[PDB]
């Protein structure tokens, strides 16, 4: 006397009907959900109503066709894709069945899309820590049951799931989505195994991922605001996951094949687009967790991982011809690195190596000046260790305040009680921005700004702070987004790149629920002009590199030697270096 | 008087024969298909919770086969769920209705299950 | 035909333009020209035959007291996942002495690892929720939280988030209002680690909203 | 001194702003400093005369104006690890209005058609 078989047809029948729009789906969601725990919630309870397979489909089409689902429905959506893998079917599996269709596809992508129109706080895109358990626990279950029937199209599946999210205009591109979702897919994504998948989609991915790091890392940002988990801990992730890529060895027809002896090394060897972006990327990275550090473990795991030297110096040689040439810390040390062996040497003068290093000590040599300190400052520096320079320096506002803020360019004014504030700003209703402009007497090389608000009540705290510099004074050019320093004590916004800059305009953003400024202090630390990576990039670099070649085996040194020799002004160049201080 | 010798709470702040228990529990299932403007949401709230303390108190407990036939049920989850009830803020008897439905339906079916 | 093709969703604005649009004789002629009053009557029998009234009846004022908008706070209990160094029990409240504010009533030292901690609140019954206001330390607010999110559970036991985590870093007062009243038994506050701060300092969090028959 | 009204003293060429556009469309992740130097550029660009048609009306006529517009305006941003809140600022905001208003002066006596 169950009545379960006609509970069943009557859902049956409403997942059939909803179609036409007649069933809202959160509530019917959230009641399916209700009356099938019944037997707390837990990733191993078996839902009491069992389903339909055409039920499932149309409500995964109907998800996948509703825009802007909210974070609460989405995580309800989780529980119930839990529940739809928890089931059982009345002979393939559920589970193969979910991932079979590309529908599975548009709802994780709509998830991790973390897109919200709805959000007029378009804040911080991440879903919480809730969802984002309730979405490993979900991938954990389809991870256990397809592991007996078939683990390749989940493998598969995962992968054309990041490679579609990992194209243009993806989430992982634009930024926008759950930084917390998408790392803890990508650590369950580390432990899966990938060997079956097929080579196409392994090379789209691979593809896709270096385009999208090189194009982050070469075109990085100007500032870094100093404060935990940012989304250099997702490059971090990423580049984790190619190493763990990298190292899978294939086997077969080299495609659908990878069989737990060539490897994957080669397949990405042989993308001449791949190779570039990666040395491009470790040619502006600085030396000593870190993106360079990582860039260096993927290269090193290449490395190790390639049966052939000859398509290592390939490669090398093919980067350091096209780039004049960008020579870094990292790349010093692959280069020493990869012309460890005899071979290696022998390969290298073979194809033409050590000419083309003596071509370009020389045009480098004709091409960048010395950067050095010469007499001429030390003795001149005399006749008339970061500094401020905020005292020497006059301040000004476009609106007329109720008291000046010459008191914030005090090298250091008395920080023991804070009474009311050294310096406060009052806002109209209709403005948002006040500006402080702040002239030195001379330009100077500033490195960063320090900003330091009201210690006893930091609740008059700027909300956002926007940097710009003026070198000649008059044309006013801002240098970067304003960056958000509510709940901040204190303000460092450091440059990675120092600029000439004679005047400083710090525009301060009117407080979250606060209508007045309170500030103590604002330093401007920099040097003036007479007041490792530095020698990397210059000829200094290749001169190793050719100590390297000549010095580190001494049986090959000679005939190669002979080919370095007839070289035009090789011995008056290695003089007049010898002769310099560097 | 059971406990000292909760899913019902929201309101305060024996052995019964088999047969007119489950003629007076499909009547008040007939009461509740027949809601309309006239009848109001306290009634629902108060009706639902005898519904389920008498489908509980009963030895042994009646089960929704004997309860409802496909057309009862299925008016019942339309009425749960489908948006020509639920439609806007103000869907059936309000959230203190839908959740009372669901405490009911949920005592009945772990009745059932036990 | 939006109004045909709609059950029906009928709005403010809208009774106001169809009140507006109808205006002119020949507009009542077109539209009883095309079958509009009959389609009219038709739903209001279908209203009236589906929405049951929500108003509060006679049942209601007769047993409410057997037995304006209030506090639920000091009623519940509240609770961390992570064992801090004093409970929270002084968030809960009425209104704390908020005069001097000396230390903070309730802080919180964060874990290096750690950038979430979460207060959950379980109230002896569930309510209709309707805006949770928390309030930060008021001497040294650089120890609030940079932001908060707001979850809600009906049954006390499927702990389930209401939104995104909102950013209160530099907010004086927390003001989570709901433009849908939710019934809620247990309340979730995951607060994250603030900006440039390892402690957190509160004074009081409330719980406002409404009871079945309040 | 900085001004929508001056005119630049060296007179480029069609075939150079048109490389110069499409290279600037073609460059992507541009940065903010480098997109207010690229308004200030192209105001200057508006404020120019050609050595018969207008050269407000040639900027316009390519789609590579849009695309480099769409650039500035969609506010990508990669580069961002603090991708906070992508306005760019009273001075930029500005600097494209006087551009737009360049435009609107120059293409009004000829054709505000295709403006």
């Amino acid at each position: 006397l169950s009545s379960v078989p006609m509970l069943n047809v009557c859902f049956n029948k409403l997942f059939s009907m909803l179609q036409v729009h007649h069933v809202q789906l959160e509530s019917l969601l959230q009641l399916w959900l209700t009356l099938s725990l019944n037997s707390l919630y837990n990733a191993n309870r078996i839902p009491v109503i069992s389903l339909n397979q055409a039920s499932i489909t149309s409500f995964l089409t109907v998800l996948a066709w509703y825009p802007n689902t909210l974070l609460r429905t989405w995580c309800l959506v989780l529980h119930s894709l839990t529940l739809m893998t928890n089931m059982q079917l009345n002979q393939e599996s559920t589970a193969h069945l979910l991932v079979s269709d590309p529908n599975l596809i548009h709802v994780l992508v709509k998830f991790l899309s973390g897109t919200s129109p709805h959000g007029t706080n378009q804040h911080s895109p991440q879903v919480g820590p809730t969802a984002t358990q309730a979405m490993q626990e979900f991938l954990t279950r389809l991870q256990v049951h397809l592991s007996s029937t078939c683990p390749q199209i989940f493998s598969e599946f995962l992968l054309k799931l990041i490679h579609i999210l990992s194209t243009e205009r993806g989430a992982f591109q634009t930024g926008q989505g759950p930084l917390d979702a998408q790392v803890k897919l990508l650590e369950f994504t580390l432990e899966q195994n990938f060997e079956v998948v097929s080579v196409s989609t392994i090379s789209a991915v691979i593809e896709s991922v270096t385009f999208l790091v090189h194009h982050y890392i070469t075109c990085s940002d100007k500032v870094m605001s100093r404060s935990e988990m940012t989304r250099d801990q997702l490059m971090f992730d990423l580049l984790k996951l190619v190493n763990i890529l990298v190292q899978l060895p294939l086997s077969g027809n080299r495609e659908y094949s990878a069989r737990v002896p060539a490897y994957v090394a080669d397949l990405v060897l042989a993308n001449q687009q791949i190779m570039s972006q990666i040395l491009s990327a470790l040619g502006l990275c600085n030396s000593s967790i870190s993106v360079g550090d990582g860039l260096f473990t993927i290269l090193t795991t290449l490395s190790k991982k390639a049966s052939t030297v000859h398509m290592m110096l390939q490669p090398i040689l093919t980067y350091m011809a096209c780039g004049t040439c960008q020579l870094s810390e990292p790349l010093l040390w692959f280069i020493l690195r990869v012309l460890d062996t005899s071979d290696a040497l022998k390969a290298f003068h073979d194809m033409g190596g050590v000419q083309l290093i003596c071509n370009n000590m020389v045009t480098s040599t004709r091409a960048i000046v010395n950067t050095a300190r010469s007499m001429v400052s030390t003795i001149m520096k005399f006749l008339d260790g970061i500094h401020n320079f905020a005292p020497l320096g006059t301040i000004t506002s476009s609106s007329p305040t109720a008291q000046p803020a010459e008191v914030l360019l005090q090298a250091t004014p008395p920080h023991r009680r804070a009474r009311s504030a050294a310096w406060s700003y009052i806002f109209l209703p209709e403005e948002a921005w006040c500006d402080l402009t702040i002239h030195l007497p001379a330009a100077v090389l500033l490195k960063e700004i320090h900003i330091q608000p009201h210690l006893a009540s930091l609740a008059t705290c700027p909300s956002s702070v926007s940097v710009e510099v003026s070198a000649d004074g008059v044309n006013m050019l801002p240098l970067s987004t304003p960056v958000v320093t509510s709940g901040l004590t204190y303000i460092k916004i450091q440059l990675v790149k120092a600029e000439v800059a004679s005047a400083v305009c710090l525009r301060l953003h009117r407080p979250r629920d606060a209508s007045t400024l309170g500030l103590s202090q604002i330093k401007l630390l920099g040097l003036t002009a007479f007041g490792e990576d530095q020698v990397s990039k210059t000829s200094i670099g290749w001169l190793r590199l050719l100590h390297h070649c000549l010095t580190h085996i001494s049986d090959l040194e000679g005939m190669m030697a002979s080919a370095a020799a007839p070289t035009a002004n090789l011995l008056q160049t290695c003089a007049a270096l010898l002769m310099s201080p560097y | 008087v059971e406990d000292e010798a909760n899913q019902w709470s929201f309101i305060n702040n024996f052995t019964l024969a088999h047969e007119r228990c489950i003629s007076v529990v499909q009547k008040l299932v007939l009461f509740l298909l027949s809601m309309d403007f006239t009848c109001h949401a306290d009634l629902l709230l108060f009706v639902c919770k005898v519904l389920a303390r008498i489908a509980n108190a009963t030895r042994p407990t009646i089960h929704l086969c004997e309860i409802v036939n496909e057309p009862q049920l299925e008016r019942l989850l339309l009425l749960l769920v489908g948006t020509d009830f639920n439609r806007g803020d103000i869907s059936w008897g309000g959230a203190w209705a839908q959740y009372s439905l669901t405490c009911m339906l949920q005592d009945i079916l772990a009745g059932e299950l036990l």
